[PDB]
């Protein structure tokens, strides 16, 4: 790491890609553990 | 002639495991239209170890090209007079790239 | 021919005259700003309407305004 | 001068071909012509109204004459369910032999077009039985068109031109319209029904020679004068009537049984005359409202000026709206088009819901064509109303007259309105597209049980409240011993319940989740078209990007590439953008109607109920499946009578495609191309002696948008009409 | 069946309507 | 022309909004409003208490009396207008 | 029941769809040798199909004439496992996202370089607002009562009309 | 200067282009530009191609005023020539002087010019188009 590499990792596209990857992973793992849910 | 080529398998999470069709040979996957199977058969790659080692060599060459790209811009960047040697570039491409690639592939 | 008007929010920074490709605009003396000049349009018959003057104005909602109107052989830019 | 745009000195001095295009395109814009006053403008509009009315009646007379001359009305009356109605005979020197034998259909022996406008059923109900009757109607409408043309010529004469004060007489004109043109015409139609059409339905032959000595009712003006008006309702037509004959017929002229005639599957003719009589009385009373010359009556100015909520809730109320409406012909025209668009959409819904013409709801081709007709016309009128409201805002809206008005407050909070229309449109589009894509992926992955299918319980509850008794809601009319079900139980209820609870009518079609999804799609289309039109109308006077948009007019190309770029910034461009969305939503409505009725008419509503929930079901079960009789109109093995529909299908495809030319490519490329062609013609021998008078130039930007939009629309109509006609004709169900 | 005399009568009425249409269009004029 | 009927700067409309009944006092308006409402509700109740029939039971007096329910709305509004005006 | 619909546990067409769904995979199963991971994957698919259909039967869903579950978005309490409870869940989550974005917007406005704080996110502060937006219906109500949620209206720019 | 043009000024050596004036230059309107050069060099024509400008005085006929002013812009922003004169030749051999009218460039102030088209209020105070209806005039 560095004081300026973390600033690059703090940019909008890198953070957007990382957060969308985390959200997609969380939803995919929820679908893996709790599949085919229509009602609550 | 009866086994359909397939080199791409999907993960079953959401019902998408239906895409793993019956391509034959006791295998389930997505059918491949790239023609890489016939390309490998034309080279005599009947074993599945040689494909793995070709993949490893490709990874090594990709790392080599990454290092060369860093090296020629940050360590040893050629001057303008190097690029403008179009006669030397033309000779070297025509012989060493094309003719030697044809010679080595024919061998 | 198009009609060109210059309003009193002019600051006399001359960019419309330089941006004009048809010699329509020119600088006349004035006393309403610090530069002592206001743009004028004495040759509006040579206007083509490309609005390069309106792109060059720095004032908020541009002081030199071009209204598209009648079309002639000059305002259409016809070489034939 | 002598140049073609005599009305525009600016256009007459144009040395290019733009002069001809803009002179043709701005011929009817009577407000902007050179030296036009208000009085002359109103007189020219009055004369143009007369000419257009004459055109309408000439068109109707032509329909009557062609059906009388080259039609099979004689054969169609004797057997309406099996004889194809005839529009007119075909004359074509381009036909081959097999095209002549293929188009020779019906009872006639010549090539012929089968009418899909339903004029046969309409004339058959209103008492037409022979070709002589149609010919005499054609003569009457020809004489009427002649009279209207002479009246239009007469009112431009110097002693017959009405003044400006005559045109702005709102109270007198509305009184006379509401009383005469609505009520007296409806009363005369009720009289025609009772005197001719009802006796013709019962076997009697009533014409101009015996109508004045034949009593429509056995008593005759005795129940009316004595007050025993219920004597006209006794002995109605029994449910064995057989239309056109006398077995099981009745002697009633004004009844309200409700429902449908059991044989013709249409409403009772005695219900229609009663309805017209009631509407006549109501409209005469309503036209007895405004003060004209005798003290009693309202002043429209006082009503508008009085309607101010007590403490500033609506600003200054409606003060100043009377002066703006009378002095602006664009606001009156916009209100007229909005009301007429609502009206023709209403007729589109009610003519398939409650058919009134005998032996329709069994042809299915007139049934499809009339609905699609009126829905497309409704979309056009709806877009035009907002366009003229934008024009009114541009060049007729006075801000000082409308100070704190109910109309100026609309411009005060226009950003809230546009933003909330944006929110509704984005929400609807996101959710209905997400549900459709979810159903697509769920069906594709072999699991149709994972679909999100919302049951439309609100509209099903409405159907139950109207009397439909399969949803099991048991409310209001569907439940007996209810106040609504008891109060009307002996006037119109039994016919209505026997018509709504059968499976052969289009009254309140059974609806499922696909109906829910496509209704949400329709709401999306309506809200987005309203978004574009309302945003154009409200930003017609200016925005942040162009605060002086009213100085440049309603229609102008742009404001240059400066300050970011100003492509499509005028309100005319908002109309041009909303035209596509209107076409899209009307296509959605007509697709839904056509597929639902195609499945219902064939007895296979389960196909719609299962395949309408996902997009691929639509694509493979409506469009791909029903195109087979259409595209096979002509092939490598021959041709049949649908070859013309296949040719017109490809024709509409090509016009819709060549619209994309003008819509995507813009002037500069074409101007340079034209300049190269000009050099080519000027510098070639032999052909340079031929010299143009008008310098060829590329089409202007607004002209190009108009031409591409007109191409898009014409191709749209000419590729949907052959499909909706030939697919229904190619299946007979 | 529509006789030829009836069709020619309709044609005469349409011709008169055409002449009046020309008169109205030239009364609005260009 | 017409009369200045705008009242956006006042808490009550002027008396001239009533037209021909601009001089009727508020008490007459209220009493006739109550009477018209009662008679109209009775007349429309004679259409659901007794089932209205196809011609046999129509009773045009009850029809003419049924128009008093919308008339009773206008009378109690005019009663308020005259009361604020002091008449 | 509602709209003439039957429960999916008492519907014959639902059971027929169950049988067809398992029979398609059983017919696909016959060309694989046992113990191979393809065979295990196919029998896992069969078990998953049976479990999904049993769950849809047990949850109380209503199936129509096509044998597919129909959701009742009416608002009835016995169908709150449908729309209403996911409605509350989404409204909470969407308000969370909106309040986190709004709070970070306020912080980035109050700094010296508002533009650079939006393309390059201040990650510790952003995580702070992002986690602190869990009480958004209370904080938003407090800001609404305090008059900090809404601009008066004479301070936002408007087009000339 | 005045409305006089020397017709015998040498022209730049050009190989002929397919971008020159068409038939409506000997019929309707023609333009010319004259400038003074210090050396023989190559400039790009506004009607495509390259031409050698003569050392001394040059004359060049174009079809529109935009081409003449684009060539003048090239003769300014590049190698410095600032004494060009743009004319307008009518088919009856009548010439009219256009550019450097008062003798100085339009961007520089010159006493003796009269403001044309100046409006004594801001652009947001124009009259509404309703107030000019049925009059023929406009709100500019
Ligand atoms: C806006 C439209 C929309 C809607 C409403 C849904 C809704 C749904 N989809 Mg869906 N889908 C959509 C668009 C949409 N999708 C699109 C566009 C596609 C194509 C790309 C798909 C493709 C698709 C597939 C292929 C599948 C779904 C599934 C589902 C269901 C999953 C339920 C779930 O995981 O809950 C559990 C998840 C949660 C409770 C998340 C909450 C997590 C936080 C931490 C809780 C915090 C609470 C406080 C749900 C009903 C799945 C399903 O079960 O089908 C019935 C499934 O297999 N959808
Ligand atoms: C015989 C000598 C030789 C060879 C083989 C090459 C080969 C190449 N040059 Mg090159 N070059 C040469 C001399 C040579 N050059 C000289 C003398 C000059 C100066 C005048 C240049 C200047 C030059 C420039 C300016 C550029 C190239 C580029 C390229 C690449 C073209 C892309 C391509 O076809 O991908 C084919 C890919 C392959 C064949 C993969 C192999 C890659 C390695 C590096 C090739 C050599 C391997 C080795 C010598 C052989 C070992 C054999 C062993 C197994 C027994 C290619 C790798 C371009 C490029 O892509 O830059 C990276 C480029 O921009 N060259
Ligand atoms: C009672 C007297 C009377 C009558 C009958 C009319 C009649 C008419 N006036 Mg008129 N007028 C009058 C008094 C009257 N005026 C007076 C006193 C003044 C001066 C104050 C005017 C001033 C005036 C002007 C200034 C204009 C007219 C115009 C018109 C024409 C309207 C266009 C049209 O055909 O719409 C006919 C419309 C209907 C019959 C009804 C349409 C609405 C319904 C909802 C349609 C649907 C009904 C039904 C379902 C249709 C289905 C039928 C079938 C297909 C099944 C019409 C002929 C206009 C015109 O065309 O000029 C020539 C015009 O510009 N009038
Ligand atoms: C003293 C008061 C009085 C009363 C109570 C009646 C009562 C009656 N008259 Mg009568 N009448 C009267 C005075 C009266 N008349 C006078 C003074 C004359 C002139 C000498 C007539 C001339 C007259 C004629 C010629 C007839 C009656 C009829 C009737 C009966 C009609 C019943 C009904 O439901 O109408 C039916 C109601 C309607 C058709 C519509 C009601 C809406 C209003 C009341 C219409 C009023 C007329 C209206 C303004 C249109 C006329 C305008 C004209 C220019 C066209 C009823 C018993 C009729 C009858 O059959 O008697 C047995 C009948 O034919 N009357
Ligand atoms: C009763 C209805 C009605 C009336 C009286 C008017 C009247 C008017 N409109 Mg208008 N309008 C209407 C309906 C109406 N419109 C509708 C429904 C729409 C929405 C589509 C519009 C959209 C509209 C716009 C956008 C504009 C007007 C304008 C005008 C004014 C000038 C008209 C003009 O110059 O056209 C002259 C005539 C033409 C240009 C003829 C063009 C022919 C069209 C494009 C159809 C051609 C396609 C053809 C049929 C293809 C053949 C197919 C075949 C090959 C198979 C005039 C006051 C203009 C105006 O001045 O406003 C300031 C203007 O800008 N209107
Ligand atoms: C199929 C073609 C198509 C589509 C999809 C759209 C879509 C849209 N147009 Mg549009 N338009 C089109 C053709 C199309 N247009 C054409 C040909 C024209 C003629 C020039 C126009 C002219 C036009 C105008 C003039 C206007 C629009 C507007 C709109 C928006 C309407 C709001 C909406 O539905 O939001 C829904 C959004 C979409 C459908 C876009 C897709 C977004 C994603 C991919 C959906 C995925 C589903 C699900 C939510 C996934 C979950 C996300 C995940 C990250 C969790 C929307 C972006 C209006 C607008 O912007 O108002 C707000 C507007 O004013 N359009
Ligand atoms: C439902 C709306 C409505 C309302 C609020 C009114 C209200 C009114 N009408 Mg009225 N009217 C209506 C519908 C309505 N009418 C209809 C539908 C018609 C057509 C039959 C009339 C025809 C009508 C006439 C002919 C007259 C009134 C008059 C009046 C005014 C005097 C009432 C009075 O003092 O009685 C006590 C009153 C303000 C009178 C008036 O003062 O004119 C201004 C008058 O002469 N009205
Ligand atoms: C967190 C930020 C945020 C918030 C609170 C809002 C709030 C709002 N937007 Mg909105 N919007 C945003 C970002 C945001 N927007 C962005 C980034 C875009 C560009 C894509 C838009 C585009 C947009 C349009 C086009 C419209 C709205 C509308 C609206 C209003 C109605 C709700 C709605 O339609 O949502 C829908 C929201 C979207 C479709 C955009 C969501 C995009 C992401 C998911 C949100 C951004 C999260 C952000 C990256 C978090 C980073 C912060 C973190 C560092 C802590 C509401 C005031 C509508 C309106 O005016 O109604 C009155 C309307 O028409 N918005
Ligand atoms: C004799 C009775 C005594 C009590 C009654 C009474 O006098 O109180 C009067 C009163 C208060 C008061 C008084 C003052 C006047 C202030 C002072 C009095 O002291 C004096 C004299 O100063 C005392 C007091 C207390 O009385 C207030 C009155 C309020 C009142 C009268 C409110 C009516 C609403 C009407 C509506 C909403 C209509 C809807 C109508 C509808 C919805 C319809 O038309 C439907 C319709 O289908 C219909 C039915 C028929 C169809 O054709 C038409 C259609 C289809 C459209
Ligand atoms: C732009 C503009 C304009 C225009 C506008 C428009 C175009 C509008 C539209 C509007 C519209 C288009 C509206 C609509 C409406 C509708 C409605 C309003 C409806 C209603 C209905 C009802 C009320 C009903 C009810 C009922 C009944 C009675 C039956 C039973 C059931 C129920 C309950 C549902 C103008 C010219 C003015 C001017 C200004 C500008
Ligand atoms: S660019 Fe605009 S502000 Fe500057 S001198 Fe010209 S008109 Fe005035
Ligand atoms: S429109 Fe073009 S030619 Fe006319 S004054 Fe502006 S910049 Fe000059
Ligand atoms: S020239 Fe074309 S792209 Fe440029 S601003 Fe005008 S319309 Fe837009």
């Amino acid at each position: 790491m560095s004081k300026d590499l973390l600033k690059y990792l703090s940019t909008a596209p890198v953070l957007l890609t990382a957060w969308m990857s985390l959200t997609a992973g969380m939803i995919i793992e929820i679908q893996r553990f709790f599949p085919d849910s229509l009602s609550f | 002639t009866s086994i359909k080529p397939s080199a791409q398998v999907v993960w079953p999470v959401v019902g998408q495991e239906i895409l793993n069709g019956d391509v034959g040979g006791g295998f389930s996957g997505v059918q491949i239209t790239s023609g890489v199977f016939q390309m490998w058969r034309a080279s005599g790659i009947t074993n599945e170890t040689e494909l793995y080692w070709t993949a490893m060599g490709g990874l090594m060459m990709s790392a080599l090209m990454v290092f060369a790209g860093w090296f020629h811009y940050h360590k040893a960047a050629p001057k303008l007079e190097w690029f403008q040697n179009v006669e030397s570039m033309m000779n070297h491409h025509l012989a060493g790239l094309l003719g030697l690639g044809c010679l080595s592939w024919s061998g | 021919s198009h009609s060109v008007r210059v309003y009193d929010t002019c600051i006399g920074c001359t960019q419309c005259v330089r941006a004009c490709p048809c010699d329509v605009l020119e600088m006349v003396p004035w006393d309403g700003c610090k530069a002592g000049q206001i743009a004028s349009a004495p040759r509006a018959e040579d206007c083509i309407g490309c609005k390069r003057c309106e792109t060059a104005c720095p004032t908020d909602f541009l002081s030199v305004r071009v209204y598209l109107g009648s079309e002639t052989t000059r305002s259409l830019g016809l070489t034939y | 001068a002598t140049k073609f745009p005599k009305f525009s000195q600016a256009l007459a001095q144009d040395p290019a071909t733009r002069r001809i295009w803009y002179g043709i395109a701005t011929a009817h814009d009577l407000e902007s012509h050179d030296g036009m006053t208000e009085e002359n403008l109103y007189q020219k509009i009055f004369a143009s109204h007369f000419g257009h009315l004459a055109i309408i009646f000439l068109w109707t007379s032509g329909n009557l004459f062609h059906v009388a001359w080259q039609g099979n009305f004689q054969q169609w009356v004797l057997n309406p369910l099996k004889v194809k109605p005839i529009a007119h005979a075909i004359w074509d020197p381009h036909f081959g032999q097999s095209a002549i034998k293929a188009f020779t259909r019906g009872g006639v022996s010549y090539p012929v077009n089968i009418a899909t406008s339903g004029v046969y059923h309409w004339w058959y109900t209103v008492g037409m039985r022979t070709n002589e009757d149609l010919y005499f109607g054609a003569l009457g409408l020809l004489v009427l068109s002649t009279t209207l043309l002479f009246a239009g010529w007469l009112h431009l004469q110097p002693k017959f031109r009405p003044g400006i004060a005559w045109f702005k007489n709102n109270e007198s004109r509305l009184n006379h319209h509401l009383s005469g043109l609505f009520g007296v015409s409806s009363l005369a139609w009720s009289g025609h029904l009772i005197h001719v059409a009802i006796p013709e339905s019962r076997g009697q032959h009533i014409r101009w020679n015996n109508f004045t000595s034949t009593l429509p009712h056995p008593e005759g003006l005795t129940p009316f004068f004595t007050g025993n008006w219920g004597l006209y309702a006794e002995n109605p037509d029994t449910a064995q009537h057989i239309f056109g004959t006398s077995e099981g017929a009745g002697t009633a002229i004004l009844t309200f049984l409700g429902g449908f005639h059991p044989q013709t599957q249409s409403m009772w003719l005695t219900d229609i005359a009663h309805h017209h009589l009631a509407i006549a009385v109501v409209f005469i009373f309503a036209g007895h409202m405004y003060r004209t010359n005798w003290g009693i009556g309202h002043s429209m100015k006082e009503i508008l000026d009085a309607h101010v909520p007590p403490k500033g809730r609506l600003g200054a109320g409606h003060r100043g709206l009377f002066e703006t409406i009378t002095d602006s012909l664009h606001m009156q025209l916009g209100l007229a088009l909005a009301s007429l668009g609502v009206a023709t959409s209403l007729v589109a819904q009610h003519m398939y819901a409650l058919p009134s013409y005998a032996f329709m709801a069994k042809d299915y081709v007139t049934q499809a064509a009339l609905y699609t007709h009126h829905q497309y016309i409704a979309g056009f009128l709806m877009v035009g109303a907002f366009a003229h409201g934008a024009i009114f805002f541009v060049r007729d809206y006075d801000p000082e007259v409308n100070k704190d008005n109910v109309l100026a407050r609309m411009l005060q909070h226009k950003e809230a309105i546009i933003s909330h229309l944006s929110w509704v449109s984005l929400f609807l589009g996101f959710h209905t597209l997400g549900l459709y894509i979810h159903n697509d992926v769920c069906v594709a992955f072999g699991t149709p049980e994972k679909q999100i299918l919302f049951e439309p319980v609100f509209a099903q509850f409405i159907q139950a409240a109207s009397g439909k008794a399969l949803y099991g809601f048991d409310v209001l009319l569907s439940s007996s011993t209810s106040a609504a079900s008891v109060a009307s139980s002996k006037i119109w209820l039994p016919g209505w319940m026997e018509a709504i609870n059968s499976g052969k009518n289009s009254l309140f079609l059974t609806i499922g989740p696909g109906d829910f999804l496509v209704h949400h799609a329709i709401a999306l289309g309506l809200h987005t078209t309203t978004l574009i039109l309302v945003k154009g109308a409200l930003d017609a006077r200016g925005s942040k990007l162009m605060p002086d948009k009213k100085d440049f007019g309603y229609s102008f190309p742009c404001d240059g590439p400066g300050r970011g770029g100003t492509c499509d910034i005028s309100a005319w461009d908002a109309f041009y953008l909303a035209m596509f969305w209107m076409l899209n939503t009307i296509s959605w409505v007509t697709f839904y109607w056509h597929w639902k009725h195609l499945t219902v008419w064939g007895g296979n509503a389960a196909a719609f109920n299962e395949s309408s929930t996902y997009i691929m079901g639509w694509l493979r079960d409506y469009l791909w499946l029903n195109s087979s009789p259409l595209i096979n109109g002509y092939n490598a093995f021959g041709m049949n009578a649908q070859a013309v529909w296949a040719w017109m299908f490809l024709f509409g495809h090509l016009i819709w495609a060549t619209g994309f030319m003008f819509l995507i490519s813009w002037r500069g490329y074409w101007q340079e191309l034209i300049e190269t062609l000009v050099w080519a013609h000027e510098r070639t021998p032999i052909a340079n002696l031929v010299k143009w008078r008008d310098k060829p130039v590329a089409l202007s930007i607004v002209q190009a948008r108009l031409v591409g939009l007109a191409h898009f629309t014409v191709g749209f109509i000419f590729t949907f009409a052959p499909f909706v006609i030939a697919s229904t004709t190619g299946k007979f169900a | 069946m529509i006789t030829d005399s009836q069709i020619f009568f309709a044609l005469c009425i349409a011709l008169t309507a055409a002449v009046l249409a020309i008169g109205l269009g030239r009364q609005l004029y260009v | 022309e017409a009369a200045d009927t705008w009242w956006g700067d006042k808490d009550y409309p002027p008396s001239i909004v009533l037209g021909i009944g601009k001089d009727v006092p508020s008490s007459i308006f209220g009493v006739t409003s109550g009477l018209a409402f009662a008679i109209g509700v009775y007349c429309v109740a004679q259409s659901n208490l007794v089932n209205i029939l196809s011609g046999s039971t129509v009773n045009g007096f009850y029809v003419a009396g049924a128009l008093l329910v919308p008339y009773s709305w206008g009378l109690h509004v005019a009663a308020w207008i005259q009361k604020q005006n002091g008449k | 029941d509602v709209s003439g619909l039957t429960p999916c546990k008492d519907s014959a067409v639902f059971k027929k769809r169950l049988d067809g769904s398992v029979k398609k995979l059983q017919a696909r199963l016959a060309n694989y040798t046992e113990g191979t991971p393809a065979y295990l994957a196919l029998e896992q698919q069969i078990d998953q199909t049976k479990a999904r259909f049993a769950k849809y039967g047990d949850k109380g869903l209503l199936c129509g004439a096509d044998g597919l579950p129909h959701l009742i978005a009416d608002g009835r309490p016995d169908h709150a496992g449908e729309f209403v409870i996911p409605a509350f869940g989404f409204l909470y989550i969407a308000g969370w996202i909106g309040w986190a974005g709004r709070s970070y917007l306020q912080f980035s406005k109050k700094t010296d370089k508002p533009n650079e704080n939006e393309i390059i996110i201040n990650v510790p502060v952003a995580l702070g607002m992002m986690s602190g937006a869990f009480l958004w219906p209370l904080a938003a109500w407090k800001e609404l009562i305090n008059g900090q949620l809404l601009v008066p209206g004479d301070e936002v720019t408007v087009s000339p009309r | 200067t005045s409305d006089v043009l020397n017709l015998q000024i040498p022209t730049p050596t050009f190989g002929g282009s397919t971008g020159g004036w068409l038939r409506a230059a000997e019929i309707e309107e023609k333009y010319a530009i004259t400038w003074t050069s210090k050396k023989e060099q190559i400039f790009e024509m506004p009607t495509s191609g390259a031409a050698i400008m003569q050392k001394g005085e040059n004359l060049l006929y174009l079809a529109k005023k935009e081409q003449c002013l684009a060539l003048s812009t090239q003769l300014r922003t590049l190698f410095k020539i600032s004494d060009y004169k743009i004319y307008r030749i009518f088919p009856n051999s009548e010439v009219q002087y256009l550019h450097p009218k008062d003798g100085v460039f339009p961007e520089k102030l010159n006493e003796g010019r009269i403001g044309v088209g100046n409006v004594g209020y801001s652009i947001g105070k124009n009259p509404n188009p309703v107030n000019v209806k049925f009059t023929g005039k406009n709100t500019f």
